């Protein structure tokens, strides 16, 4: 079995932009402002006409005014402005609001819409869970005294996907999303979203692919070349999935004859036994380490511990957040909320394994299906029957769920917010409908 | 823990493998959760004799269960 | 006026927005928050 290199560059894109003049002054405008993929597009159509990083650059070029751009592909089409391509979202919620109104002057030049005054559509908005207050007042200004907007709704994406795969609306279901910065798992109860009970992990995607860094940086000290944090999510998602159980895989996961397939070894761009030694496997797997080789020293021999970086959803303590993970809320979820007890399930708890939908950016990732459903069953009683349901994306559910949503015109009155009650009410105001955020108090 | 039903026998295999790191060091047997059905049932055929019975109800000293 | 405020910084006067309002109501709990749906820690070792 010979030895194979693997690459870790990602091109660019020759055709970045692209947009059509023709527009319905009617239709709303669906958007979904995605930490690590903005999603745009009309109504009518099925899937999101335009997807984008959410990043932009402030391109400086002499002699040509030194502004030069901005947003979309086009950032990805020089690696320099993709290396400088800075994008707003923070941790919570993003920092830099002009950035924002950036992104979305140029999503509204590639809709095509021909501007009458501020903006003559409703805009569908998508909004993390348990936003703060200050937020969603500097929500309310951008959209309605900045862009003119004749009516905005915000809730959680996750719940929009359980509609979008459950369009009735008054369906019993277990949500987890998996996002890009945090994930979290919802339950609803007869379509309403009961967020009293929902909770909240802080550990999403950006920390895996820092803990992939991190733990590929201490394994290596001495690694001559510096590796990309693209490069570090092309490898994330090229090799990686979730083990069936942990706990006795581990014990395998060095055995000499587990390293044949197991392990597979990345190159990275240039121009006292073995068997004994587990340091030996540990760095340099399953082939004789060659000392004085150019590739040796720029070969990254990971996939060792390839089972450690997803892992940690599932046990947030090596991510260092001292929060339970998956399965634990949904043992108290499942078994000590909603009048069910450890040994009766009340009907809407069983109601709600019935119907367990998981989406997001980070559920690409394989062997999270099996897991899910054998960790479900390990606590529930015999006979319970659990399905789980997986996107072929994931991640472009929830802007189907925006779709679904502006179809139901009946359930589209009660969600959407006018500019009459804004200045009316104030910031200060949330409709307490049942896909999206609930007061702060009763 | 073991359960019959019908002897009513409780035997004590050890704690449970998920509960190994309490502590780093104790005297608690940690044997892993068994992959089976909690309930399995099954019937067997037991050969005794007369004389097997004889015996297990005279005893000049009494206790043959314990 | 526009600045970048810490998204710490927003967790942090969140917290002393419903530390206000909470101690100008007790003298009301809280329904859904940023801190209520955080995810406690485990009871398993």
């Amino acid at each position: 079995k010979a030895v194979v290199i693997d690459d870790p560059p990602l091109r660019q894109t020759p055709e970045p932009f692209d947009e059509q003049s023709a527009y319905n002054p009617q239709s709303p405008i669906a958007i979904d402002f995605g930490s690590s993929k903005l999603r745009a597009g009309f109504v009518n159509h099925a899937t999101p006409t335009h997807i984008f990083p959410n990043a932009l650059t402030k391109f400086r070029d002499r002699k040509l005014n030194k502004n030069f751009t901005f947003v979309g592909n086009d950032t990805l089409l020089d690696q320099a402005v993709r290396s400088q391509s800075r994008s707003p979202f923070d941790g919570p919620f993003v920092t830099n609001w002009n950035l924002t109104e950036e992104i979305l002057d140029y999503t509204f030049h590639h809709l095509g819409v021909v501007p009458d005054n501020g903006i003559p559509n409703p805009i569908l908005l998508t909004e993390r869970l348990a936003t703060v207050q200050s937020q969603r007042t500097n929500w309310y200004q951008i959209l309605f005294e900045t862009y003119n907007v004749p009516g905005v709704t915000f809730g959680i994406d996750s719940l929009f996907s359980f509609y979008n795969y459950n369009p009735s609306g008054n369906k019993t279901g277990l949500v987890i999303s998996c996002g890009h910065e945090d994930t979290n798992v919802i339950p609803v109860v007869d379509g309403a979203g009961i967020l009293t009970d929902a909770k909240r992990i802080n550990w999403g995607g950006h920390q895996a692919v820092d803990y992939l860094n991190d733990l590929m940086a201490l394994k290596y000290p001495y690694f001559p070349t510096k590796m990309s944090y693209l490069q570090y999510e092309t490898m994330y998602k090229d090799y990686c999935y979730v083990s069936r159980n942990y706990d006795e895989d581990i014990e395998k996961i060095l055995t000499l004859e587990n390293l044949d397939t197991n392990d597979v070894v990345v190159e990275a761009p240039f121009t006292y036994d073995w068997r004994n030694s587990i340091l030996h496997l540990f760095l340099r797997g399953p082939r004789p380490h060659d000392s004085e080789n150019i590739h040796e020293q720029h070969q990254m021999h990971l996939n060792v511990e390839r089972i450690r970086v997803p892992e940690v959803i599932f046990q947030p303590t090596m991510g260092g957040q001292d929060q339970a993970g998956i399965c634990e809320l949904s043992e108290t979820i499942l078994l000590k909320k909603f009048g069910s007890q450890p040994g009766k399930l009340s009907q809407t708890s069983i109601d709600m394994v019935n119907n367990v939908l998981i989406t997001g950016g980070n559920a690409k990732v394989p062997g999270l299906k099996e897991r899910i459903v054998k960790e479900f069953t390990g606590f529930l009683p015999t006979g319970t029957n659990i399905t789980v349901n997986m996107s072929s994306d994931p991640s472009l559910d929830a802007w189907k769920g925006m779709a679904a949503l502006a179809r139901n015109e009946e359930q589209y009155r009660k969600t959407v917010i006018s500019k009459k009650e804004y200045e009316e009410y104030g910031p200060e105001y949330i409709k307490e409908h049942k896909l999206g955020n609930t007061k702060y108090f009763e | 823990i073991y359960i019959e039903a019908n002897t009513g026998a409780v035997k004590r295999v050890g704690r449970s493998d998920a509960y190994a790191t309490e502590f780093d060091l104790e005297t608690e047997e940690y044997v892993p959760l068994p992959k089976g059905e909690v309930h399995k049932k099954k019937e067997i055929v037991q050969d005794v004799t007369l004389h097997d019975l004889d015996v297990a109800n005279a005893r000049p000293q009494g206790g043959q269960d314990v | 006026t526009r600045r970048h405020k810490s998204a710490r910084q927003l967790i942090s006067d969140e917290n002393k927005r419903i530390n206000a309002l909470l101690t100008k109501a007790n003298k009301l709990v809280p329904k859904a928050t940023y801190f209520s749906v955080e995810a406690p820690p485990s009871i398993r070792p």
